């Protein structure tokens, strides 16, 4: 959709394969803090939160724990001790038009810094004086939702990168999303050590 | 860090005629620009931003153009007071950062 | 009228400190995007610093680690502390309110010269 009021999904009650995650071909950048990719493939959790969105290429460096910038200070801000990984794809074809793939309007005017995971979708007029632009014009009539103008002439740094961030919660965990090892046919008619689900 | 180079350096044109000023970028600046006229003795004044949008008040006599790595400002009829320095400011990277040009000296007769 | 007036400009011996201040009128600063610019004699301009509306500030790389912006919100004014002024920092400093895509920097300050002993 947009980095403005991003899209989310709460995965639970499944077997997290990961065989494609960070192993598909067109992935551009993937990096997690606290967890190794393979450990992730053997780690287990209670629930998962996926938060996908689209940002400008030159702003990918701002999606990081406590990282400071524009998109990470006034648009969408992730905690400082956030453990998990993000992945970003250069959608320089998937979301772009010579006419301007700016359907999405990122956030450029905010009253106060963001709390971690604070959806702040709003339609107001940041201003200086008494009234907003509904009754004033020129001075103090600013609107935080600015288009991107994604078009192909834009260089890489300004190509819409689609980014997806995974956050594993572990409080009180009747963990419903696991399963890295499930095979090997049983030997019969011989004294054998078996390990049936423990 | 896109390095901007203005051209020409100086210009002395008879009153009443047209004037053409070039501003040259080193990378893709699409339509992120602005033009400032810093009359000698105080801060600059914005004339034309983006590609060609005329800043409020700014006489229609000015016209900006260009995109990519090359931009141009054009003046219809130079009056005696148009003599000043002009700068093309780009902002393809707004998030605190900015990179200015070398300036152009325009005079009359 | 809408304006920005500056102070702190002067002369100081190398390695010394200084503090630049920026006052405004008929317009607020606490809730306004602020940007300090400076100009060396005869050269172009360069963005020096910025303070946001939440407090997260930023500085250019050439002056990173040495200058610190602050603002007395109570009386609608901005400040920039400088130290260890070397041969480069001799320049005229300007105060600016930059909006960006919705109108580039417009209202500026008269400027203030800051030179060093030599």
């Amino acid at each position: 959709a947009s980095v403005y009021a991003w899209n989310r999904k709460r995965i639970s009650n499944c077997v997290a394969d990961y065989s494609v995650l960070y192993n598909f071909a067109p992935f551009f950048a993937f990096k997690c803090y606290g967890v190794s990719p393979t450990k992730l493939n053997d780690l287990c959790f209670t629930n998962v939160y996926a938060d996908s969105f689209v940002i400008r290429g030159n702003e990918v460096s701002q999606i990081a724990p406590g990282q400071t910038g524009n998109i990470a200070d006034y648009n969408y801000k992730l905690p400082d001790d956030f453990t998990g990984c993000v992945i970003a794809w250069n959608s320089n074809k998937l979301d772009s038009k010579v006419g301007g793939n700016y359907n999405y309007r990122y956030r450029l005017f905010r009253k106060s810094n963001l709390k971690p995971f604070e959806r702040d979708i709003s339609t107001e007029i940041y201003q200086a004086g008494n009234k907003p632009c509904n009754g004033v014009a020129g001075v103090n009539c600013y609107f935080p939702l600015q288009s991107y103008g994604f078009r192909p002439t834009y260089g890489v740094g300004h190509q819409p990168y689609r980014v997806v961030v995974l956050s594993f919660e572990l409080l009180h965990a009747p963990a419903t999303v696991c399963g890295p090892k499930k095979s090997t046919n049983l030997v019969k008619n011989k004294c054998v050590n078996f390990n049936f689900n423990g | 860090e896109i390095v901007m180079t203005q051209s020409p350096a100086t210009l002395s044109v008879s009153p009443g005629e047209r004037a053409t000023l070039s501003c040259r970028a080193s990378q893709s600046v699409s339509s992120d620009l602005a033009w400032y006229q810093q009359k000698p003795g105080q801060a600059p004044r914005l004339l034309i931003y983006g590609a060609s949008t005329r800043a409020t008040g700014i006489p229609a006599r000015f016209s900006g153009s260009g995109s990519g790595t090359e931009f141009t400002l054009t003046i219809s009829s130079l009056q005696s007071e148009d003599s000043a320095v002009y700068y093309c400011q780009q902002y393809n990277n707004w998030p605190p950062g900015y990179t200015f040009g070398q300036g152009t000296k325009l005079e009359i007769k | 009228e809408v304006q920005l007036v500056e102070s702190g400009g002067g002369l100081v011996q190398p390695g010394g400190s200084l503090r630049l201040s920026c006052a405004a009128s008929e317009i607020t600063v606490s809730r306004n995007y602020m940007s300090w610019v400076r100009q060396a004699p005869g050269k172009g301009l360069e963005w020096v610093s910025v303070m946001f509306a939440g407090g997260s500030t930023f500085y250019a790389d050439s002056v990173k680690g040495r200058f610190t912006i602050s603002r007395d919100n109570s009386k609608n004014t901005l400040y920039l502390q400088m130290n260890s002024l070397r041969a480069e920092d001799t320049a005229v400093y300007y105060c600016a309110r930059d909006l960006g895509v919705v109108g580039a920097t417009d209202y500026w300050g008269q400027g203030t010269l800051v030179t060093v002993s030599s």
